[PDB]
């Protein structure tokens, strides 16, 4: 994947608590990204089969 | 008799000066370093979190004013003369 940075949006707003910090459940959430991503992909392509 | 009996005086009320002084300026900095924790989490929780603040300084602050008390006691009042 490609880091893109949108902007700051918001501005000063209220900090995030992160169990047991960011970087674990970063790395916990990536696959799972991945396989919502794969998942999507198959959905779209059934459709379209269908269509 | 009034001599030795003003001296121990004198070094009782600088130890309960000093004590409560040593509580209040660490009770202070331990609440107020929550506090501040917690209006650096949260700005708009600033007026929310007053209540619970005060609560420990209003306790805090309640020694020392106790011990100021009996330092008065001792240095001009002596309860022993
Ligand atoms: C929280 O208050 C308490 N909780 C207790 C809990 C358990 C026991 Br067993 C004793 C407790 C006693 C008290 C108070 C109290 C209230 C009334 C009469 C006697 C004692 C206190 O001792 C608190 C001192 N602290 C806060 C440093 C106190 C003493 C002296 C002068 C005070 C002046 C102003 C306020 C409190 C004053």
């Amino acid at each position: 994947m490609v880091v893109e940075y949108v902007e700051e949006d918001i501005g000063p707003r209220t900090l995030y608590s992160f169990e047991p910090d960011a970087t674990m459940l970063f790395e916990s959430l990536l696959p799972r990204y991945l396989t919502t991503r794969v998942y999507a992909a198959l959905l779209e392509s059934a459709a379209s089969e269908l269509a | 008799m009034d001599p030795t009996i003003a001296a121990g005086a004198l070094i009782g009320g600088g130890l309960i000066m000093a004590g409560g002084a040593i509580g209040a300026g660490i009770g202070d900095g331990v609440a107020g370093n929550a506090l501040i924790s917690g209006v650096a989490r949260q700005p708009e929780a600033q007026g929310r979190l007053f209540t619970p603040f005060f609560i420990t300084v209003g306790l805090v602050e309640a020694a020392y004013f106790i011990n100021l008390a009996f330092m008065a006691l001792f240095v001009f009042a002596t309860p022993v003369k």
